[PDB]
């Protein structure tokens, strides 16, 4: 029994061991309660405004579109405290943990942006925070690790399986089974068992709401399309949500193509995987013929995940949203182009979205189109990675 | 078939508890796994609970996580597991055989097809670790269509609606975990209860039966004896035989 629908068509659900069902039911009731509570909404707004710095800018990118009929705006989630959109929903979930009388936070991270966001929120709001991270991920993300520990978080490397984000995801659920009377599991994307895909969307929807107000102010109309990268689905659903009922507005999600879809080294399960049951949800998976979960790949750690949130699977199925892929090389070109022509260093995750917008423009340069790219994060974390590739190819 | 009903009827006649070991299929390899399992049965296992190796076993502690990696290191696949199960059933016609599955391995090739294969090789039950009663309908329907008992966990954080659901939906046995849980489950005509919460000593088996459980499930304790003795196959079998003999003796009284 649930208060809200756990499914988006055939996708989603609550595929957890029986012992975790009371934790999910408790979280759903606390969320439904909080969404009707003006004091909760006021505290959330206060943190978003005065701590995280919302609203974020909407930047018009004139140099990059010169000589085409594309007008391109960037939604500047890169300017949020912490340097990524992950901050928005961590603040809401940390307030839910406090509403439920919880004193402890568990979080997974791959790249380290959600782990940094969980540690900063926990420091601010007086919660004791532990962060599960691929030992492989810990060894590649010592910056973001050190930041989490500076902010008083415990970072637990994972030796289990491929020792990565899915195992980090695996580790976090493992822990919560026992601790849920005291600890809240701060899932970092719009995926996993109900009610997480719903909560994360509602705690990210200010991205699209602000974008709609800002583009009406600046252009006097809705965009032709909004474009976002898809790792698990949170920044994309945050941008998409307030436009779903505006049927003229295109919703484009960009999965990582890695070395190329044909290589099998990618992270594009929505268009190139097949439906399975894992991480608490029925959703598109990269999986073997035998049903073992495959390892994904992307140059961008934040997109390197072999599944996707169920609301994206649903929006795709009914044709409301379209999903495409962008390779490592395309993402790197978009990264370099934005740095050189707009003075903005984007996250390699966000560079996937930009690369697809640049393709839309360059393929059809006399097509009139008003596009918004969600710039989900800043790319300071990626300069060592980009340096290391540029040295290798020249 | 009716292998759990026949076993409990025979045990109830003997005023006897069930002792049911858990092992991972193909840990540490296909041939050694088959020898391990024949050793548990010879030593007095009343039933078996057999894990199929899965890439992301999110419901297993580290003892069983390591058991799956050992089986993948030997190339153990779901198809090889079904060949093993057919061989075990061919040797052992009456012992109830239960699988511990993850949902994706059941869903992968179609849920109906999975349960049809289970029935062909002579499996008696399936516990899907990540399918709670709330998601269980298509799994429990496909199980019952193929004469397979769907097994549910009754956790310690269970409430009365959950007890009524587990009692109605489950067959074969109820996987347990005040332990008046047992009396309510009996009131609701649930499948006989097996206690499975870290059963690692004879006294715990005796205590489960005294509580009104039909028996006890070990699992981890068995995999631990495998882990310890990797370098000595014949010491492994000796320690497994001694452990199961001791746990089964504890169930007679
Ligand atoms: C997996 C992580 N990062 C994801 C991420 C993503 C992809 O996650 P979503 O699909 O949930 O937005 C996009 N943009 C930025 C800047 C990101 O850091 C993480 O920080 O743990
Ligand atoms: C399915 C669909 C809608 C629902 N609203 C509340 N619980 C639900 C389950
Ligand atoms: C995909 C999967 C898990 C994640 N945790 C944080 N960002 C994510 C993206
Ligand atoms: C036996 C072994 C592993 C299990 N994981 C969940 N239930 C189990 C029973
Ligand atoms: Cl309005
Ligand atoms: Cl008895
Ligand atoms: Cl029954
Ligand atoms: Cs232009
Ligand atoms: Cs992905």
């Amino acid at each position: 029994t649930t208060l809200l629908n756990p499914y988006f068509g055939e996708f989603g659900g609550m595929y957890v061991p029986q012992i975790l069902m009371p934790a999910l039911n408790q979280l759903e009731e606390a969320f439904v309660s909080a969404q009707k509570d003006p004091e909760f909404q006021a505290q959330f707004a206060d943190l978003l405004k005065n701590y995280a710095g919302r609203p974020t800018a909407l930047t018009k990118c004139q140099n990059i579109t010169a000589g085409t009929r594309t007008t391109l705006y960037l939604k500047r989630e890169d300017l949020l405290h912490g340097g990524a959109h992950k901050t928005n929903q961590v603040l809401g979930q940390a307030l839910l943990a406090k509403r439920m009388g919880k004193s402890e936070i568990i979080a997974e991270t791959g790249a380290g942006a959600h782990g940094v966001a969980s540690a900063l929120a926990s420091a601010l709001l007086g919660l004791k925070c532990r962060i599960y991270m691929g030992a492989k991920d810990v060894e590649r993300q010592s910056p973001n690790v050190f930041r989490m520990r500076l902010m008083g978080a415990e970072v637990i490397p994972v030796h289990s399986g491929s020792a990565t984000l899915k195992d980090a995801c695996n580790e976090a659920l493992r822990d919560w089974s026992g601790s849920y009377e005291t600890a809240h599991y701060m899932l970092g994307t719009a995926a996993g068992p109900h009610p997480y895909p719903t909560i994360v969307r509602e705690f990210q929807r200010m991205i699209g709401e602000e974008t709609k107000a800002q583009i009406l102010d600046k252009e006097g109309r809705l965009p032709d399309a909004v474009i976002a990268c898809v790792g698990g689905g949170s920044n994309a659903i945050g941008m998409f949500a307030d436009f779903i009922n505006d049927t003229s507005v295109g919703l484009i999600g960009v999965e990582p193509g890695g070395h190329g879809i044909e290589t099998g080294e990618h992270g594009a399960p929505l268009k190139h995987g097949r439906v399975g049951i894992y991480f608490g949800m029925k959703a598109p998976m990269m999986q073997t013929a035998d049903g073992q979960i495959e390892e994904s790949y992307s140059i961008s750690a934040g997109l390197d995940f072999p599944s996707v949130g169920p609301q994206h699977a649903y929006l795709n199925s009914i044709g409301r949203a379209d999903y495409v892929s962008i390779t490592d090389d395309e993402a790197l070109e978009a990264f370099k182009t934005l740095c050189r022509h707009e003075g903005i260093i984007p996250a390699l995750e966000s560079s996937h979205a930009l690369a697809h917008a640049l393709k839309m423009m360059r393929e059809q340069p006399e097509k009139e189109q008003l596009l918004v790219v969600n710039l989900s994060g800043r790319g300071d974390k990626d300069i060592f990675t980009v340096h290391d590739i540029l040295k290798a190819r020249g | 078939m009716e292998r759990y009903e026949n076993l409990f009827a025979q045990l109830n006649d003997r005023r006897e508890g069930a002792f049911v070991p858990f092992v991972t299929l193909g840990d540490p390899g296909i041939e050694q796994s088959l020898k391990i399992i024949d050793t548990l049965i010879d030593a007095g296992a009343d039933a078996l609970e057999l894990g199929v190796p899965f890439s992301d076993p999110l419901a297993d502690g580290p003892t069983i996580q390591n058991a799956n990696l050992r089986a993948f290191a030997a190339g153990v696949t779901p198809a090889q597991c079904f060949e093993m199960l057919a061989l075990i059933r061919e040797k052992h016609p009456t012992i109830p055989i239960g699988l511990l599955m993850y949902a994706n391995l059941v869903f992968n090739n179609g849920i109906d097809a999975f349960y049809a294969r289970c029935e062909q090789v002579g499996v008696d039950s399936v516990l899907v670790a990540d399918v709670p009663v709330e998601e269980s309908a298509p799994f429990r329907q496909a199980a019952l269509r193929h004469n397979i008992a769907p097994i549910f966990i009754c956790p310690p954080n269970a409430d009365d609606d959950l007890l009524r659901q587990v009692a109605s939906y489950g067959r074969g046995y109820t996987y347990l975990l005040l332990h008046h849980l047992i009396e309510k489950l009996k009131e609701y005509h649930a499948a006989p209860a097996l206690q499975g919460f870290g059963i690692s000593s004879p006294e715990q088996v005796s205590a489960a039966v005294r509580a009104g459980a039909a028996g006890a499930i070990s699992g981890s304790a068995i995999v631990k004896i495998i882990e310890k003795n990797l370098a000595s196959p014949k010491q492994m079998l000796a320690e497994l035989r001694s452990f199961v003999s001791a746990m089964k003796a504890a169930s007679r009284a």
